Order: structure tokens, then C-alpha cells, then sequence
């Protein structure tokens, strides 16, 4: 069997590509409209367009399963409602063969999707986030949301922006005393990680000697300070848990497990990143089962409507199960497995119902 | 509602130049958020650089307006000024409202400014600091 | 080879549709299924095809019980089907339309597949339209292509639903010619249609059903002359 | 007269079903957005039920016109598909008669949404805020990881402690940082609080009381030398209501009684926004009927997503215009009615397309 | 009153469907519009109804140019219509099914409305099913209720659409009798469908269109005897 497999695969692949394109267009439009509220005469509209365009691949990978579901629905529906699946079945071809014929381009698709995600997506996400943080955080002591707080010893450190060149932007540190009386307050625009130690550029510290003596301010272009934080950790911590590579997630999970800090969120992120082929296959099987059952000879608009409704239901369910695992100590892998398991069970039941 | 309530309240406010404009000392400090008017009872207020003359303030009842709009001192407030008379000579003030912007110590009530050692009493009181 | 549907019956959501209907179709015989739209003619036809499962009764093709077998199992057994609506492959050419079905057969080899392609293409006079795509193809040529596609599977029996419905009287002659040619090879054909006259003309024996049980059977002349069928479904005015 | 009742009943039933489904979906989405925060560091699971039960009326307000829209679409598409609408039009009733019949369910929905906008929703949100503050308790003081930095109100407030007692209060050294916006930091600088132990008290007389064992307050620009340092043993904290600020603005719970009389441009914009929903319902009803003409080729559900996106665009444009209005950039005389006029013109062109084309056909 | 159609024409995407087709239907006679499916028979019927706006030509009922007038305007002028598919009000009683159309008649009081409803209820022998819901009716009662509703609209000509499409031979007599009653009332009727025999039997005059032009017209016997329609539409084997 050659020609029928090629026909079915080409039809489903083209339909899914069109659905993915439309979904990406809508998602980009909605993200841009929501994000346009942050213009501040220092972060221009062109910068917002760049950020949206550079972050597009991440949401493409994010919305790939629903796009595959909807595209497989409509495409197979076109062939069925047109009365050709009946002919293919009455020729001797079994339902399993049709399912495998649909699965083969789907195999290609999830292979490609896992590849593009795990390799490209963190890179573009890092570029976009670094650009946005650079655009926003070039302000004052602390004037940006995309910043980080950290404490070492009795010195309190804040960063306005972190860049992929190890160049922290807008760092401020307050040094205190055992009695916790303020002694110095500093702020430097830029900070560079030399191999031996961190280095500053054009610090603007001030000195407040504890007694009533003269309060002075001292400026040094290249003050030096030492800490334990590293840029390799810096780029990982600022990024969202949904944006790192699979290998990066694994390494950071091991790093957190080494020192005992809880890492359930990154466990859930790893589980939803790795198990993407399983959820995609379950959803596509459910779509195939719908096409062969109630959605036999209905209009294409009805197919699209029920597809988007089911996709919204599935996304809402799996988003509810995410934080619920953290709240109720519920093992994270279950939160990914259950919606897919329910979907696959319903699909196989309706397929067995013929 | 009392937003902030402190015991043994000591304030050290270094001015932009580096010399403390004023340094609040008090047994207690109180603040309200619903109205940012603040009550400070039983303080010992010291303003060495707030005025050219060293200033010692001993208030039985005191009150400070929102954002430092106004300073209300009640119940025979003793304020010290240093003219050629070097002694602080805490000066009794029954009730007054001091504008921190120009140190305009407007008086809401008749004030009997009497030196601790000598007699400098004045009947009535009219406030023109500007 | 004979197809025997014995004691077929089925009860739908609230009311039974078919009760104890029996049909025997032989290889080389045309049999028509006729009856009121309310009666279970379409339901029984779909049981014989296998689209709807039957609650009771056995269907066997040459001593092989195919009741449990699904539609693909029945198709591999030898039963064929054509739907009333257009069923051509739109984006695929006619030659590809026949070749896709030819690839399904396990017995035939590459040389055999090509030879069978050429034989069916020349046989039904669809040689001139091999390159043309299915969508642009006309209605009559579409019916010829569908018939050739069904025949490419080498079915022991082929079942037609509403073949004469919605067809101009000049083309029903071509339809009967194609039916006769399918007869010539030995394949038995079962026809269900709304148009009484053309079927009672074409098929040798007709089965008339009502209330889920057959009421009359025999040749067309005996079908016309029977009083029960005239009272209920034919009418006194007909013929 | 009978056809009036028939059509009204179908529209009402379909609108009820669509409204129920949409309300379920929106409530679920808000539940995700709320449960994320409640999971990470803040809020308590016990108060979510009250929050949703008090926030529902606004969602019902924003949903009901859209629910009527689709209802109209689905019911009249179903009537067209089964040829009832054709045999009706083959008797002598025109699309103007259709609009006249459909206005009555539209009027009922307009009455309901007007009630929700004017009275129920502001009262609901006022009760939301007051009852939240009264009974609902917070967990920023109750549950913390000591080494973990806690940020409040996004970047404005950051709270950190060295160690927190599980029984709450009697903590270790605390680091409290607040950077108020609206040039308040420009006036003085950044205020930071440091204490030795601190004590948290929950009660009815005071919402949340924090008493330090020994503490300090330093306030001044990090680079500039002007600082204010306050030294003490005890200190206070009072009326902490983080969520209610993020949930709704102060203008949202303002009753409509004093809203129109006031001269604040924000309140004037809010008044126009609250009165926008009935005319929005009427415009949606006007532009819905002509779009319901569907032949069996394209089915019934084909043109539901375009309607959804059109309504979302309508709402977004309304929100943007209201924002520019309360900012004062847009003149108040023109106000908010111009977008409604534009959408009414679009709907009118859509409704009169066929008669105008026939007239152009001479 | 006569419904007169002159020089009608239509052009689709890049192809003209109908060229110079003229018809005349007069009150009190039955006229059949027949032709091949590809030809502009359905196009002419629809552009007579008003579903599709004619590109050229004038359609006129008693000296009124009703081409530009919409469907409601035509209905007010005197043209009725009955769709092919079921068009009964599902969730409405039969008596209300007729009253909903009777109420829109301006020239009637309440007493006259009740009297007309009773007369129409009694005339078509649908008196006893007045309380049953619209969905519950079977085929024949549904058709009778539809025709009674169309009469309740008080038209001058009713344009039937495929009355004998998928109808049992016994139930055809009821439709024929109802058309005879409608003609006897004084209402001209135009019929178009694919089943040639019955429409040729009932109609007084038949109009045949092919390639978008009226190839032949006349009484049924003349249509049977004409050479061109037999060659291209009817077939030599026919009749």
C-alpha cells in the first residue's frame, strides 16, 4: 500500500500546517495587543515587534499539539464527509491501517517538534528576553520587573537586567553591620564576569559612617567585588521554567536536588516537555475517533468549532493540574499523564464503538 | 488605625550635605495610614542644623502632618534657641504648628515664652517666621 | 458462491425496524430490494453491507459466517459496496484512482498490477481520461470510474444503493449497460432504489419489505400481481 | 404574533445555554490565573470560593451580550437550515420585521446587563473587598521559606526574613523594602526596614500587626547622601491588603450614585463605560441578524469564531478608548460614543447590503 | 392574472447558464418545467422564485415588474413557494402552524381568522391532527399541512419544487389529488422535478430547456413526439 498512504499523509500534513499558521498568527496578534501597554519612550514599538517575532517559535512549539489536533480533524473530515473513507474501508483496508497512515506524518511531525523545541526554542527565548530586559532595565537602582534579588552574607544585591554575555546591568548592593546599621549603598551600571572574579564598572557607592561625622560619597570607575554567583546559573534562573532545554532542565533539577531545594515545578516542566509525543498522539487518536463517529458527515465549520472547544477544554484541564500538584503534594508526572490518558481512553472507546 | 507604633524611637536624618538637619529622639513614635497625620507623644526633638541656633525641643504632646506638611506641638512645648544668650533656655509654647518647609512655627494658641532661668514671658503670641 | 442472510433483525432506540427477513443471492443473479422508505429496506441493506450491526441473524457467504466480521472483514470475504453519493478521489487522477485500489490486493504482483490496470482502463472505455483528475470529471464518467474502482478489488458480490436516483433518463440506459456487464462476469448485484420501474425491469427477482418483515418475493411479474404489495406500496394505479 | 413568541423562545433558550458555557470557561480561566499565585507564595485555598462567588457578576456582564450574539446566530441558522425561515419569508415578512421581533429579547438582555452594570457588579465588588479584608486571611506572614525572597506588589515591595517561626510571629531578622511609585520615591527615596525578631499579630481590631523586637528604618537614595535613619525597638504595620489592590481599582467599587456628579475625569470615563453595555447589546443584536443567513453548504458553526474575534476586538477598542479618556488625552465631549457609532455604521451597512445591491441593479 | 417571464438570462463565474428563455404561466393551469440536470432548468425555476437574481430579462405578474422585488415583495404580490425539504414548524401545533401565517393577513378580523383556520383545517382532511406537534407528523400529513399553510398565505400562484422526489408510488396519488384541488381552486401551479412520468402526466403544458435555451414546449404528447427532446433528454427507449 503506497498511494493511499501518501494521499492521506499529504492531506493531513497540509491541513495541520495551515491550522498551525493560522493559530500562530492569532497568538502573535493577541500577545502583541496585550504587550503593547508597556511602551515607556525607552522601549519602543519596534522593540516590542522584535520581541514578539523572536518569541514566536516558543509559542509555536507550545501550541503545536492543539494545531495538530484541529488540522487532523478537518483534513480527515474533508476526505470522509466527501465519502472516500467508506470506499477505502469497503476495499478491504482496516481501521488500524488508516490509523497508522495518519500516524506516519504525525511521527515525522513530533520528531520535528521535539527537535525544534529542545534545540532552537531556548535560544530564541533567551535572545528575546535578554533584548527586552536590556531595553527596559537601563534605568536606576531598581526600576524593572525583569530583575532578580539575591543575598550573600550581610550584603544585599539586586540586579535590574541579566544578559547572555554575563553582563549584568544596573546592580545595587547595600552593606550592613552585625547590628544591621546601614554603612554603604552602591549602584553600578554594568558588571562583567572575569574568569577569576566579578568586576564592576563606574560604581557610585556612598559611605555612611555610623557616628554623626561627615557623610561622603566615593566613585571608582573599576571597583572589584567577589561573590559566589555564576552567569551560567544567572541565565537559567531568570528564564521561565517552560523555556529551558530538556538537558538544561535535567541539569538544573540535579543541581537543586544536590542542595535539597524543592524542584517540583522544574520536574513538571521536564515531564511536559519530554512527554509531548504522547499527548500529541493521544489527541490525534481522539480526533481520528471523532471523525469516524459523530463527526462523520458534518460541516467543516462544525469540525473547527468542536476542535477549538476540545482544545480549550484540554488546555484548561492540564493548566489546572499543574499548580494543583504543587499545592496537594501530587506527583508531577500524573498531572501530565491524566488528561492524555483520559483523552486516549475516550478515543479508543469511541473507536471500538465503531 | 495606628499604622506604625514604635518604642524608644530615635531618628538620625543626615542632610544631603552630610550634616544632620534634625535628629528625632523620643520614647515612642506613632503613625496612621488612613490619614497620614502622625502623632508623636513624649519626644525630645533636636535640630542642630534645622536652624542656625542649636535647638532643643521637649514636647509633652506633639503631632506631625502628612508628608511633613506641618508640625503640631501641644501642651507647653519647651523649645531652645541660642542667641547671644548661650543657655538653651527651653521656651514654653502651649500649642503651635511648625511648617517644615520654612520652619514657620505658626501658633494655634496663646503662647507664654518663658526662659527657664530668667523671665522673658510674653502675653499672647503672633507668629511671623517668613 | 451464494450470499445468505438468515433471520436478520434489529431493534433501534425505541422501536424495532426489522424482524425475520431472509435473502438469498447467487453469483450471476441480479436481485432488487424495494419497499417503503419507512420500512427497514435501507436498514437491512446496511446490515448486509455491515455498516450497522444486526442484533440477531447470521449472514454467510459460501458457508462462512461473516456476522461477527467488520466491514473490512466482509470486504476481504468478497462483498463490495458503492455509495449513492459521489465517491471518486478528487485530487487523484483516474489511473491513480484504480492503482490505489489495485495496490490493496496482496496476490497481484507489480507486472500483474500494471496488466490489471490496463485491462480495467480499456474495458470500461475510460482510457481517454486516465490523466484527468477526479474533481473535473463529469458525472457519468465518475460513475464509470467508481464502478471500475470497485471492480478492481475483484468482489464476489457488489451492492448498489440508489443507482438510478437523480439520473437523467438518457443515462439510465448506460447504467443498465454497466449493470449487465457486471452481470456478465458472474458477480451478483443487489440493488436498492426509490425508482420502482427501472429496478423491476432490470433485476430477475425482487424482495419487498414492510414493517421489518418481507411481504412479497419472486419475479417482477409476481411482484406486480400480488395483492398485498399493490395494496400497501405499489398502489392500484401503478402499471 | 405567534412567530414572535416562537423566535423569542428559541433565542432565549440558546442564549441561556451559550451564556452558561461561556461563564464556565471564563470562571475556569480566572481559576487558573488565581491558583498559580495561590500555589506559589501567597493567598490561601479557603478564600478562592468567596472570591469567585463575588467576582462572577462582572464576568456575567461581559458575557451576556456575546451569549445573545451566538444564540441569535445558532437559532436563526438552525431555522434557515430547516427551511422555516424561507417559508416565512415566502409569506411577506422582511428582515426589518426580523429586527423588530429580535429587539424584544435584545431589550430583555439589555435590561439585565444594565442592572448588572449599574447596581449588582459595583456592589458585588465592594462586598468582595470588604468581606475579603474582614474574614479572609493572608499567608505571606503565615507561610514563608526563610532564605527565599518574597516580592509584593511586583517590584514596589520586597520582603525577606532570616527565619520564620511556623507558629507565626517571633521571627528572625526581617528585611522589608518598599519603593512607592507616583514620584514618591523621587520626593524622598527608597525606604527599607530591618528588624531583629518581629512579631505578627492577627485580630479583628487590627487587620495585621507587625511589632519588631528591635528594628531600624533607613530612607534615602542609594547614590545620594541624603538619608533618614530611624532607630527603635518596636514598630508597626497596619492595613496590609495586597490582593484587593491587584484585583480591582478604587474606581471599580464606587457606587453609581455619586459617580456622575463628580468632576474627576476617571469617574466620568467609568460612567460612560458602565452605560456602554446596553448599547453594545443593541448593536450586537442589530448586526447579528443579517449574519445569520447561511445556506447548507457552509453549515451553521462556520461563522462563530469570526463573531467571537469581532466581539473581542470591540471590547479591546472600548477598553483602549476608556483608558485614553480617563488619561484625558481624548476630549470628554466626544467621549466613548464614537466607537459605538462606527460599529453601528458597520452593522447598518451589513444589514442594508442586499437592498442596496438590488437598488443598484435598477 | 398571468405570471409572465420574458428573455431571462444568467451568467455564472465565467459561463452563462441560461440564454433567452421565456415562459408563460396563467391562472388555472398546471405547467411543468423539465430538462437535463446540467441545463438551466433549476436556474430558471429559482430565478422565477427569486432565490437568484436574474442578470437580464423581466419577470412580471399582472403588469408588475417583480424582478427587483425581494422574496417577501413577491409573496405580497401573489407568488407562493414550497421548498423541496420539509418546512413545517417543528415545535408548533398544526392549528398554530396555520394560524401563524393566517395572522399576517391584513384583510381579516379575529372572527374571520378563526373561520378561515377552520375552513382550511376541514378542507384538507387534517382536522383530527390539529393538536399533534409539527415534528410528530408523518410524510403525507406534513405535505398536506405545508400546502394548507401555503394556501393560508392566500397566493395567486404556487411554485412547487420537486413534489414527487423520493415519494412512494402509493403516496403519489395524494399529491396528484392535492394539486388537482389547488388547480380547481383557481391557482396556477408550476412544477419542476426529475421524475418525468408523473409531471408529464399531470401538467397541461411542459417547458423543456437544454443548454440554457427552451428547446421545445407544448402538451405532453407533443413533447413525447418531438425529435430533439427525445434525442437529447428523453431517449429513444423511453416510453
Amino acid at each position: 500500500m503506497v498511494k493511499l498512504d501518501r494521499y492521506i499523509g499529504v492531506t493531513v500534513f497540509v491541513a495541520i500546517l495551515a491550522v498551525l499558521g493560522v493559530i500562530l498568527g492569532l497568538a502573535l496578534l493577541f500577545a502583541f495587543i496585550d504587550e503593547l501597554n508597556d511602551i515607556s519612550a525607552s522601549y519602543g514599538i519596534g522593540d516590542a515587534l522584535r520581541f514578539i517575532f523572536l518569541t514566536a517559535p516558543r509559542r509555536a512549539y507550545d501550541m503545536l499539539p492543539m494545531a495538530a489536533l484541529i488540522g487532523c480533524l478537518v483534513g480527515l473530515g474533508t476526505l470522509a464527509s466527501n465519502s472516500e473513507l467508506t470506499i477505502m474501508r469497503a476495499a478491504g483496508v482496516s481501521l488500524s491501517r488508516i490509523v497508522w497512515a495518519v500516524m506516519k506524518p504525525m511521527l515525522v511531525l513530533m520528531l520535528a517538534g521535539i527537535l525544534v523545541g529542545e534545540y532552537v526554542a531556548p535560544w530564541t527565548e533567551n535572545i528575546a528576553q535578554s533584548g527586552r530586559a536590556l531595553a527596559q532595565g537601563g534605568g536606576d537602582s531598581q526600576s524593572s520587573k525583569r530583575g532578580l534579588w539575591h543575598r550573600q552574607g550581610r550584603e544585599y544585591i539586586h540586579i535590574n537586567a541579566v544578559q547572555p554575555n554575563g553582563v549584568l546591568y544596573g546592580v545595587t548592593r547595600y552593606r550592613f553591620d552585625e547590628q544591621r546599621g546601614l554603612e554603604s549603598a552602591s549602584f553600578a551600571k554594568r558588571a562583567r564576569f572575569e574568569t577569576d572574579h566579578w568586576q564592576l564598572e563606574e560604581v557610585t557607592t556612598t559611605l555612611l559612617h555610623p557616628r554623626e561625622k561627615r557623610s561622603e560619597v566615593v566613585k571608582l570607575p573599576t571597583e572589584r567585588w567577589d561573590a559566589q554567583l555564576s552567569p551560567q546559573l544567572l541565565n537559567t534562573v531568570v528564564m521561565e521554567p517552560e523555556a529551558l532545554s530538556i538537558s538544561g532542565l535535567w541539569q538544573y533539577i540535579h543541581y537543586l536536588a544536590d542542595q535539597g531545594l524543592n524542584n517540583n515545578r522544574y520536574w513538571l516542566a521536564f515531564w511536559t516537555k519530554v512527554l509531548q509525543p504522547l499527548v500529541t498522539a493521544a489527541l490525534v487518536l481522539m480526533a481520528i475517533s471523532f471523525i469516524f463517529g459523530p463527526l462523520r458527515s458534518v460541516t467543516l465549520g462544525q469540525r473547527i468549532f468542536t476542535g477549538v472547544l476540545v482544545g480549550f477544554v484540554f488546555r484548561i484541564a492540564q493548566d489546572l493540574l499543574g499548580p494543583s500538584s504543587l499545592v496537594f503534594d501530587f506527583p508531577p508526572l500524573l498531572a501530565v499523564v491524566i488528561p492524555a490518558s483520559i483523552c486516549a481512553l475516550a478515543g479508543v472507546w469511541l473507536l471500538r464503538r465503531a | 488605625t495606628i499604622d506604625y507604633y514604635a518604642e524608644n524611637a530615635h531618628s538620625l536624618q543626615y542632610q544631603e550635605d552630610g550634616s544632620l538637619d534634625y535628629e528625632m529622639t523620643a520614647v515612642k513614635l506613632e503613625h496612621q495610614k488612613a490619614t497620614d497625620i502622625t502623632f508623636v507623644t513624649t519626644p525630645d526633638l533636636l535640630l542642630f542644623r534645622g536652624n542656625v541656633q542649636p535647638w532643643h525641643i521637649q514636647s509633652a504632646r506633639a503631632e506631625v502632618g502628612p508628608k511633613g506638611k506641618e508640625v503640631e506641638l501641644i501642651d507647653d512645648v519647651r523649645v531652645a534657641r541660642t542667641d547671644a544668650k548661650g543657655q538653651p533656655s527651653i521656651l514654653t509654647t502651649t500649642r503651635l504648628t511648625v511648617f517644615p518647609d520654612k520652619n514657620y512655627a505658626q501658633t494655634e494658641q496663646a503662647v507664654k515664652i518663658d526662659a527657664a532661668n530668667g523671665v522673658t514671658t510674653a502675653v499672647g503670641m503672633k507668629a511671623y517666621l517668613k | 458462491a451464494t450470499l445468505k442472510a438468515q433471520h436478520l433483525a434489529k431493534s433501534y432506540k425505541g422501536r424495532q425496524v426489522v424482524r425475520d427477513v431472509s435473502m438469498s443471492i447467487d453469483s450471476g443473479q441480479i436481485v432488487g430490494l424495494l419497499g417503503p422508505n419507512g420500512a427497514g429496506k435501507t436498514t437491512c441493506f446496511y446490515m448486509i453491507v455491515g455498516l450497522v450491526q444486526a442484533d440477531q441473524g447470521v449472514v454467510r457467504i459460501d458457508e462462512q459466517n461473516v456476522t461477527h466480521l467488520p466491514m473490512h472483514g466482509r470486504a476481504r470475504a468478497g462483498i463490495g459496496y458503492l455509495p449513492q453519493e459521489a465517491s471518486i478521489f478528487r485530487k487523484l487522477s483516474v489511473s491513480d484512482n484504480i492503482m490505489a485500489i489495485l495496490e490493496t490486493r496482496s496476490d497481484l504482483d507489480r507486472n500483474g498490477r500494471k496488466e490489471a490496470l490496463e485491462g480495467l482502463l480499456q474495458e470500461f472505455h475510460i482510457h481517454h481520461i486516465r490523466d484527468n483528475l477526479g474533481m473535473s470529471l463529469s458525472g457519468g464518467e465518475r460513475r464509470r470510474v467508481e464502478i471500475a474502482r470497485a471492480l478492481a478489488s475483484a468482489p464476489k458480490f457488489i451492492l448498489l444503493d440508489e443507482p438510478f436516483a437523480g439520473v437523467d433518463p438518457i443515462s439510465v440506459g448506460d447504467i443498465k449497460q454497466i449493470i449487465h456487464h457486471l452481470k456478465a462476469k458472474g458477480i451478483g448485484i443487489l440493488i436498492t432504489d426509490h425508482n420502482v420501474r427501472e429496478t423491476l425491469d432490470i433485476c430477475e427477482t425482487a424482495y419487498i419489505v414492510n414493517d421489518g418483515q418481507l411481504i412479497a418475493e419472486g419475479d417482477a411479474e409476481s411482484i406486480l400481481a400480488n395483492d398485498l404489495v399493490k395494496e400497501v406500496y405499489l398502489g392500484h394505479e401503478f402499471r | 404574533m405567534i412567530v414572535f413568541r416562537y423566535l423569542s423562545r428559541e433565542v432565549l433558550v440558546t442564549m441561556s445555554a451559550v451564556s452558561a458555557v461561556l461563564l464556565v470557561i471564563i470562571m475556569s480561566g480566572r481559576f487558573i490565573k488565581y491558583l498559580a499565585q495561590a500555589a506559589q507564595g501567597l493567598l490561601d485555598p479557603g478564600s478562592l470560593f468567596l472570591i469567585m462567588a463575588f467576582r462572577i457578576p462582572g464576568f456575567l456582564q461581559l458575557i451576556l451580550p456575546l451569549g445573545l450574539f451566538l444564540g441569535i446566530l445558532l437559532a436563526y441558522g438552525r431555522l434557515y437550515l430547516e427551511s422555516e425561515m424561507t417559508v416565512l419569508s415566502a409569506t411577506g415578512m422582511s428582515q426589518k420585521r426580523l429586527l423588530g421581533y429580535t429587539m424584544a429579547p435584545a431589550l430583555l438582555v439589555a435590561i439585565l446587563v444594565a442592572w448588572l452594570s449599574l447596581f449588582l457588579a459595583p456592589q458585588g465588588i465592594n462586598q468582595f473587598a470588604l468581606l475579603l479584608n474582614k474574614q479572609d486571611t493572608l499567608t505571606e506572614f503565615d507561610t514563608l521559606v526563610p532564605g527565599r525572597f518574597q516580592a509584593m506588589r511586583d517590584g514596589t515591595r520586597v520582603t525577606y526574613t532570616e527565619e520564620l517561626s511556623k507558629d507565626r510571629g517571633e521571627l528572625a531578622g526581617i528585611f522589608i523594602s518598599q519603593k512607592d511609585l507616583n514620584s514618591s520615591n523621587q520626593e524622598r527615596g527608597i525606604s527599607i526596614l530591618v528588624a531583629e525578631k518581629g512579631t505578627q499579630n492577627i485580630q479583628a481590631d487590627g487587620s495585621r500587626y507587625l511589632i519588631l523586637h528591635n528594628g531600624y528604618r533607613y530612607d534615602g537614595n542609594p547614590g545620594q547622601a541624603n538619608y533618614r535613619a530611624i532607630q527603635y525597638d518596636t514598630y508597626g504595620v497596619m492595613l496590609p491588603k495586597p490582593e484587593a489592590s491587584s484585583e480591582v481599582s478604587e474606581r471599580d467599587a464606587v457606587p453609581t450614585a455619586d459617580l456622575f456628579g463628580s468632576d474627576n475625569p476617571r469617574y466620568q470615563a467609568e460612567l460612560q463605560w458602565r452605560l456602554s453595555t446596553p448599547l453594545l447589546v443593541f448593536v450586537v443584536t442589530l448586526l447579528a441578524v443579517p449574519l445569520s443567513r447561511v445556506n447548507p453548504r457552509q453549515g451553521r458553526f462556520l461563522k462563530l469564531l469570526p463573531a467571537i474575534l469581532l466581539y473581542m476586538g470591540y471590547l479591546a477598542l472600548l477598553i483602549a478608548v476608556r483608558g485614553q479618556l480617563d488619561k484625558g488625552k481624548i476630549p470628554m465631549a466626544i467621549g466613548l460614543w464614537w466607537v459605538h457609532g462606527l460599529f453601528l455604521a458597520i452593522g447598518l451597512l451589513l444589514f442594508y447590503w442586499e437592498p442596496l445591491r438590488l437598488k443598484l441593479a435598477s
